[PDB]
Order: C-alpha cells, then sequence, then structure tokens
C-alpha cells in the first residue's frame, strides 16, 4: 500500500465514484467498533477493490463519510459526521491525498453533497435542517438556507444550470431551487402528500425532468413544468437510498435500496436487470466511462460488485 | 453552572470525553450507537448482519457511564413512521438502544419530540420503564418553536404563516403534554427544552411554567457576536437564562463552533458570567433553599419581623386604652393564648416598656412540654408579672376578665386551622370593651398550574388508606415551579371578638377566576391576610406580602384529576369550611369550565381534631 494510507479499510462502504479516466474513488466509514472514523481511497484498477494492498492512493479522515462527490479530476468533496464539508486534493503523482480545507459550518451530520455544474461551487445538505451553497475557490459559505422543517435527506445539482438544484427532506418536501430568484426555493409538490422522499436524480439530457425514490421503495418520474406525477413503479420493498443514470444517449436508471438489491430500469421505469449480490444495504453505484455496459456497486458488507447490464 | 456538551459525532470515546472535560463541561450528550448505523431486524439478508452492533462498554469505567455520559436515541429511529416496515424496525431499535443505555447505567437518555404524533414512541418508552423498576431518566427534546414555524421565508409557492395563531404557537407544548399523558405522568420522563434563534411570544414560554424541565439545550447558532468578537445573547434570551437558573436546570451546548477564532469554552464562560451577574436572593429565598416544591402534610422564633408587628400592635392598643394621666393607676390585664416558648409573652412586655404602661400578663398553654419552658422563664426572668396557666381553660375560671387577648394564628403551639373555634371559646374571659389581637383575618384562594406539584402529590399514595386520599387533603408547600392562573380572591373572613347571637364558623364560598391564558389546572393555592391592630398587619398573599416573613408558607388544595382551561374561560371553585362538634374540615370542588368531584366529603381524608 502507498505511504500515509491506512493498513485496514472500514467495513461500511458509503460511496463509489468513477472518474472520467476510468479510476474508482472509494468512501469508507466506521459505523461500529472502538473508532468511528472515515477513509478516502483511489483505485486505477477497479477489479483490485476492496483490497488495501493493491490501491493507487489512500488516506484517513477525522470522522466517517456520509456522502462523496468528484471535484473535477483531482478534488474530493467529503460530507463528514463532524458537521464539516472537507475538500481533499489529489497528488501531482496521484499517490497521496492531502486535505485542502475542513470547515465546520453545519451544526449536525452533513448527510448529502453535490458539486454545481461550474465545478467552482457546491451544495451540502445536513441533519441540522440547513442547506449551504459553498465556494470551492475561496473555501467559504455564500448562502445559508433553512427552507425545510426536518433533516435534509438528498441534494442534487442541475446537470448544466448553476443556480438550479433539487433538495428533499423528512418534512415530505421536494424543493426546486434557483439562486437567481429573491425566494430561491419552490415546492415542486405532488397531487397528494404520500411517502417521504429519500433519493434525487436529475436526467442527463432532459434538463426539465427528474426521478425521486421514496421510503416505501417506489421510484417516480416527475416533470418540473407539469408539477404533477405521471409515471411511478414499486421497484423495491424498502427505502430507495440512491438513483444513478447511465452515460448512454438514452440513459438507463440504476435504483439502490436498503432491501440489499440493485435494479436497472428504462424510460418507462420497467425492470431490466436485478442483483441480490449484496448481503447488506446497497449504498452507491457508478457506471464505467470506458465501458457503458459496466456498473460498480458498494455496500455495508465490504463488497465491490462489478455488473454487466444487457 | 452544571453544563454538558451535545455531540452527534464521537470517533474516539476516550479522546472526545477528555477534550470536552478540558473545555469545562460536567457531562457529555452522545449517541450509544452510530447515528447513521441503520439496523434491520425483520427482512433478510440485512437481518443477519455480523457484529459488533456498537462500541464496547469497557472503553469507559462504570463511574464515567453513570455520571459523565447522557444517552442519545439515533435520528433514523421513527416509531410513528407511516411505513409499517420502518415502524417495526424503529420499535426493535428503540428497545435495543434503551436497554443498552440501562446496561451502561446512564443517568439520562435523550429522546426527540419533533412532530404531533409520538404515540408509538410513548408506547415503546412506557413498556421499557415498566420492564424492571430503575432510576434512569428520560429527557424529551422539545423546541420552544417548532422547526416549521422557525424556517426561512424562501419557498416561493409556500410562504410562512404570517397570520396570528395563538394556539398554533403553543403546539410544541401540546406535543410534550400528549406524550406525558400517554406515559401516565412518569417521574422518569422530563423536558430537555431547546431554545430557537428567535424566541416566541411570552404566553408560549409561560406554558412551560410548572413543567418538569431538567435540561436547557442552547445551540451555537442562537449566540450573537459582541463588539470584541465573543459569543453573547440578546436581553430577551438572557431573561430566560435567569428564569432557568432559578429552576436549577442543566444547560446543554449543541452544534459546531461558529465563533471559530475562540474555543467552545467561550460559550460556557458567558453562561457562568450570567450566573455570577444574576439578582441576589432575598431573606425569603435564602431561608427555604432546600424546601423548594417539597410539600409537607399539616423555625417560628427565627422570624423577628412577625413579633415586631405583634409588639407594635400591643404598643398601639395600650396607648388607645389608657391615657398619659393613667400610666400608673390603671393596670392592663393581657392574656397570651398559646404562649408556647414565650415569644408573644416577651413581645407583650417589650410593648408595655415602649408605651410606658402597667400590665398584668397571663401565659395560657395546654401543651405541658412548652409549660416547662414558660415556668422556667417566669422564675428566672418574668416573675410575679406573668401568671402561667396550664389548667383546662373550659373548667378554669379567670381571677378577673382580660383587657387584651393576644394569640398567634399559625404555629406549633398555636391552634392553626382551629383559630376561630378556640378564640370563640376564649372571648368569655374577655371584658365587654375587650380587644382581640388579631382582631380580623381573611383567607385567599388562587388557581395554580403545576404538572411538577401534581406529580409530587400523586407520589404520596400510601398503603392501608384510600388510593386518592392524597388529593383530598391540603399541603404546606414552598411554591417554586408553579403558575398562578388568576389573582387571589378572598374566600372567608373571621372577626374577633364576635358578639353574634348565633356564632357559626361554617363557610361556603363561590369564587369565579377569569383566565386569559391556555393552561391545565392542578390545584388551588391558599393565602391569608390578618389585622393584629388597626394598620399593623401580617400577610402571606403575594400582592400584600409582609417583607422578610418566611415563618408561614402557602397551603395547597389539589384536585384528583387535572382540568384543561382555555383562553377566556373562567375557573369556578366551590369551597366549604365544615365544622362539627368533634371535628373541623375543608371540602372543595370545581364547577367551571368542567365539573370535578367534591374533595374530602365528611373529612374522610383530612380532619382537624376539635
Ligand atoms: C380557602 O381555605 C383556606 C384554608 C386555610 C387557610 C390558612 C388559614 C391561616 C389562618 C388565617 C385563615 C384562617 C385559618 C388561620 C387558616 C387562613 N391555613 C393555612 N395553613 N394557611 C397558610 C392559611 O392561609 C387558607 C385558606
Amino acid at each position: 500500500l502507498p505511504p500515509n494510507a491506512p493498513a485496514c479499510m472500514e467495513r461500511q462502504l458509503e460511496a463509489a465514484r468513477y472518474r472520467s479516466d476510468g479510476a474508482l474513488l472509494l468512501g469508507a466509514s466506521s459505523l461500529s467498533g472502538r473508532c468511528w472514523a472515515g477513509s478516502l481511497w483511489l483505485f486505477k484498477d477497479p477489479c483490485a477493490a476492496p483490497n488495501e494492498g493493491f490501491c493507487s492512493a489512500g488516506v484517513q479522515t477525522e470522522a466517517g463519510v456520509a456522502d462523496l462527490t468528484w471535484v473535477g479530476e483531482r478534488g474530493i468533496l467529503v460530507a463528514s459526521d463532524s458537521g464539516a464539508v472537507e475538500l481533499w486534493e489529489l497528488d501531482e503523482n496521484e499517490t497521496l491525498i492531502v486535505s485542502k480545507f475542513c470547515k465546520y459550518e453545519h451544526d449536525d451530520i452533513v448527510s448529502t453533497v453535490s458539486v454545481l455544474s461550474s465545478g467552482t461551487q457546491a451544495v451540502s445538505g445536513s441533519k441540522d435542517i440547513c442547506i449551504k451553497v459553498w465556494d470551492l475557490a475561496q473555501q467559504v459559505v455564500l448562502s445559508s438556507y433553512r427552507a425545510h422543517a426536518a433533516q435534509v435527506t438528498c441534494v442534487a445539482a442541475s446537470p448544466h444550470k448553476d443556480s438550479v438544484f433539487l433538495s428533499c427532506s423528512e418534512d415530505n418536501r421536494i424543493l426546486l431551487w434557483d439562486t437567481r430568484c429573491p425566494k430561491p426555493a419552490s415546492q415542486i409538490g405532488c397531487s397528494a402528500p404520500g411517502y417521504l422522499p429519500t433519493s434525487l436524480a436529475w436526467h442527463p439530457q432532459q434538463s426539465e425532468v427528474f426521478v425521486f425514490g421514496d421510503e416505501n421503495g417506489t421510484v417516480s418520474l416527475v416533470d418540473t413544468k407539469s408539477t404533477s406525477c405521471v409515471l411511478s413503479s414499486a421497484v423495491h420493498s424498502q427505502c430507495v437510498t440512491g438513483l444513478v443514470f447511465s452515460p448512454h444517449s438514452v440513459p438507463f436508471l440504476a435504483s439502490l435500496s436498503e432491501d440489499c438489491s440493485l435494479a436497472v430500469l428504462d424510460s418507462s421505469l420497467s425492470e431490466l436487470f436485478r442483483s441480490q449480490a449484496h448481503r447488506d444495504f446497497v449504498r452507491d453505484a457508478t457506471w464505467s466511462p470506458l465501458n457503458h455496459s459496466l456498473l460498480t456497486t458498494v455496500g455495508w458488507d465490504h463488497q465491490v460488485v462489478h455488473h454487466v447490464v444487457p | 453552572v452544571s453544563s454538558g456538551r451535545d455531540l452527534n459525532c464521537v470517533p474516539e470515546i476516550a479522546d472526545t470525553l477528555g477534550a470536552v472535560a478540558k473545555q469545562g463541561f460536567d457531562f457529555l450528550c452522545m449517541p450509544v450507537f452510530h447515528p447513521r448505523f441503520k439496523r434491520e431486524f425483520i427482512q433478510e439478508p440485512a437481518k443477519n448482519r455480523p457484529g459488533p452492533q456498537t462500541r464496547s462498554d469497557l472503553l469507559l469505567s462504570g463511574r464515567d457511564w453513570n455520571t459523565l455520559i447522557v444517552g442519545k436515541l439515533s435520528p433514523w429511529i421513527r416509531p410513528d413512521s407511516k411505513v409499517e416496515k420502518i415502524r417495526r424496525n424503529s420499535e426493535a431499535a428503540m428497545l435495543q438502544e434503551l436497554n443498552f443505555g440501562a446496561y451502561l447505567g446512564l443517568p439520562a437518555f435523550l429522546l426527540p419530540l419533533n412532530q404531533e404524533d409520538n404515540t408509538n414512541l410513548a408506547r415503546v418508552l412506557t413498556n421499557h420503564i415498566h420492564t424492571g423498576h430503575h432510576s434512569s431518566m428520560f429527557w424529551m427534546r422539545v423546541p420552544l418553536v417548532a422547526p416549521e414555524d422557525l424556517r426561512d421565508d424562501i419557498i416561493e409557492n409556500a410562504p410562512t404563516t404570517h397570520t396570528e395563531e395563538y394556539s398554533g404557537e403553543e403546539k410544541t407544548w401540546m406535543w410534550w403534554h400528549n406524550f406525558r399523558t400517554l406515559c401516565d405522568y412518569s417521574k422518569r420522563i422530563a423536558v430537555a427544552l431547546e431554545i430557537g434563534a428567535d424566541l416566541p411570544s411570552n404566553h408560549v414560554i409561560d406554558r412551560w411554567l410548572g413543567e418538569p424541565i431538567k435540561a436547557a439545550i442552547l445551540p451555537t447558532s442562537i449566540f450573537l457576536t459582541n463588539k470584541k468578537g465573543f459569543p453573547v445573547l440578546s436581553k430577551m434570551h438572557q431573561r430566560l437564562i435567569f428564569r432557568l437558573l432559578k429552576l436549577e436546570v442543566q444547560f446543554i451546548i449543541t452544534g459546531t463552533n461558529h465563533h471559530s477564532e475562540k474555543e467552545f469554552c467561550s460559550y460556557l464562560q458567558y453562561l457562568e458570567y450570567l450566573s455570577q451577574n444574576r439578582p441576589p436572593p432575598n431573606a425569603y429565598e435564602l431561608f427555604a433553599k432546600g424546601y423548594e416544591d417539597y410539600l409537607q402534610s399539616p423555625v417560628f422564633e427565627k422570624d423577628p419581623i412577625k413579633y415586631s408587628q405583634y409588639q407594635q400592635a400591643i404598643y398601639k392598643c395600650l396607648l388607645d386604652r389608657v391615657p398619659e394621666e393613667e400610666k400608673d393607676t390603671n393596670v392592663q390585664v393581657l392574656m397570651v393564648l398559646g404562649a408556647g416558648r414565650g415569644p408573644l409573652v416577651n413581645a407583650s412586655l417589650r410593648a408595655a416598656k415602649q408605651a410606658d404602661r402597667r400590665i398584668k400578663l397571663y401565659a395560657v398553654e395546654k401543651n405541658p412540654n412548652a409549660v416547662v419552658t414558660l415556668e422556667n422563664w417566669q422564675f428566672e426572668e418574668w416573675g410575679s408579672q406573668v401568671t402561667v396557666v396550664s389548667s383546662d381553660m373550659r373548667e378554669w375560671v379567670a381571677p378577673e376578665k382580660a383587657d387584651i387577648i393576644v394569640s398567634e394564628l399559625l404555629g406549633s403551639f398555636a391552634d392553626n386551622e382551629l383559630s376561630p373555634e378556640c378564640l370563640d371559646g376564649a372571648q368569655h374571659f374577655l371584658k365587654d370593651d375587650g380587644v382581640s389581637i388579631p382582631g380580623e383575618y381573611t383567607s385567599f384562594l388562587a388557581p395554580i398550574s403545576s404538572s411538577k406539584l401534581y406529580n409530587e402529590v400523586r407520589a404520596c399514595r400510601e398503603k392501608d388508606r384510600d388510593p386518592e386520599a392524597q388529593f383530598e387533603m391540603p399541603y404546606v408547600v414552598r411554591l417554586h415551579n408553579f403558575h398562578q392562573l388568576s389573582a387571589p380572591q378572598p374566600c372567608f373572613t373571621f372577626s374577633h371578638p364576635n358578639r353574634d347571637p348565633m356564632i357559626d364558623n361554617n363557610r361556603y364560598c363561590t369564587l369565579e377566576f377569569p383566565v386569559e391564558v391556555n393552561t391545565v389546572l392542578h390545584g388551588f393555592a391558599g393565602y391569608f391576610e390578618t389585622v393584629l391592630y388597626q394598620d399593623i398587619t401580617l400577610s402571606i398573599r403575594p400582592e400584600t406580602h409582609s417583607p422578610g416573613m418566611f415563618s408561614w408558607f402557602p397551603i395547597l388544595f389539589p384536585i384528583k384529576q387535572p382540568i384543561t382551561v382555555r383562553e377566556g374561560q373562567t375557573i369556578c371553585v366551590r369551597f366549604w369550611r365544615c365544622s362539627n362538634s368533634k371535628k373541623v374540615w375543608y371540602e372543595w370542588a370545581v364547577t367551571a369550565p368542567v365539573c370535578s368531584a367534591i374533595h374530602n366529603p365528611t373529612g374522610r381524608s383530612y380532619t382537624i381534631g376539635l
């Protein structure tokens, strides 16, 4: 293993992110035992994961990792339990992971992070009910929003619009944001207040439609202009923790859940693929930019499964 | 100041506790299991998750778990969730976290109240309390303002409720009230009041008066920045801190350091600065420090103001009865009823020297133990001037009728509640123009709200007697964590001497108390005013309270079942002073807004022996 990197990796894997070159970024957190800390890992060989001895770069953070997002090609944005948003810069030789900034602004655990389309700004959702717009260059908070009434579950930046981003919380609210408005938040509500929203995913091509998964295991396809649900399917038996689109021109939707199962859906939300490979909670999923048929998933069972979607 | 640090992130339990102890925190509020560690107990393969489930108990000593660690329920545990699967998992996890807290031996465990429905959260907690009797406390996290009424006005289509909502602003108290009512007023369930950025209206903060608050959660976000650059609080926020310090609550600091240039110790330094700069406690506050809210079923020589008034009353009575030209020929015969240790006898002698008049004293006392003190006093100091009477007053015939009869209303040697009956049976050995000290006394009633006191009376259930006899009897109590709902109104008055042809001490009073606030009636506070002579008076009524009089505390008449009172509603109380030939008792009932049972009928639970 490289220098400064820890000898052992934490059992619970929270995040898996594919870099445009093909490398895999891993986010592990200790949720049981003597030390409840976190760690950041880089793998140029995705098949070598989760083995510590065969990694490109590795580092240990002060606390566990709740969410992770790539900042360009060398920056790593960390959503920590300490209530701090961390930025970890990759080495020139890409062998070490150095801490650029660690700002404690959120009063509770930072549960979700999403980098805005410019790559110079990012949004963070925490259990303190607050949402913060960060400036990655000056290392400061531009605006502190408190629109929700409960803990912010998920934050998702618009694919190309910088002012636009989505946020959901345990207060049954889905908010469409726009920093260009004096009142940025806009409650994109449904025909009836059903189950709590848990996951958010923007469509790559259609900048007006999005998908959200609820706590009952249902994934819904909603258009922003139509402001009402038209199509939904009971994908899982437990809470939908994540939703990720493929890099295809016509993308496939990968649904993640607490029922320890993966599911790949089309435009009509119909099931195409399913994997029971994980014996624990499925956390993150990323498609390979080199092979659009390959999809990598991680869980709390310390498993790094590589799937072949037909 | 007893204070603690709240943290939802603890990577190293040994290093984190050492760091918060360095800042000056007496305890630590931390999660027993990782907040993000979501457990499954019903569905496979997540059900068969390999352990451990949390950090080992050996990582801290038993002494540290019992005094330095306060438990915290995981935020994902939602027993009242609309999804059956989350509901069942949260049920099993809540028990797992509560049982682990009792296994550690934690003095307190934190559970949140962040919605209207917490019925299943109450059910699971009540079951944990009834599964083995223990001393472990449960602090309910309730904010002063709900987060829905605290949110920023930034949602375009859904703006904040700008309209007036009197009952809507008090919704957070109803969350706590419904929860504790479901748990049947358990002494193991207390309030951990969270203070928001902007404080609510004074009526909302007044709902928490009489509530069992054991902790005050203060976030770093509510702290303002002073001209120097240190964390401070607004004058209105400081007002609540002074009120909370008197209640002796444990202030808890939550959230990350916003004043990053200064350590977490600066937040605590300001709270300790407020306690050292608080108003000083008066003679009444300094006397009963450990007697606060402790009720006793129905010390006196240590009150100099009480006897100074009696001395002035006798001094004024003597001058008005005998003029300057008769300061040697006319001798005034004074009769001290219930002389006790002789403080009223000494005050009668001090007044005669002050008025420069001739007096003949008679120290009447039935208690033979006090007669020993009086007979030793009338031999070593008083002499032939004082004649100690220990004989049965009904049989005993006075050598001459008395000019002034001096007596105390309440005391260990006084007749207390039987003051009218005893003075009526003593006015026969008093002259036709005779003066009684006190000459008049009036009782006062006021409706009170105290969930803390109602629970203290509820705990007074004894074996070999009625299970509701504790509510059918008055209590001498130092009114601390309570709330007076309306101004005290006069109940009944007695005048002495009473030259009425038919002297009847039986009373029946109807009092209507207008209440301008939403509340819960728990009982009635009894006060009194007494006229010794002319302008010289003694009073325990808060409006006309005698300065420095700690000898007498207010009495409390509780009710079996608490009554909900709305804004604008009137509390109608019916009080009866019942007098038989063998006993005297008090009967009371509530008629508005709702009816209650007549308390203590025939004096079954409480009676004063005539
Ligand atoms: C409405 O029913 C009440 C019944 C009793 C009381 C009082 C006395 C005291 C005193 C003067 C008055 C008559 C007698 C003698 C009783 C009031 N008894 C006590 N212990 N206290 C503190 C009182 O004020 C007050 C209200």
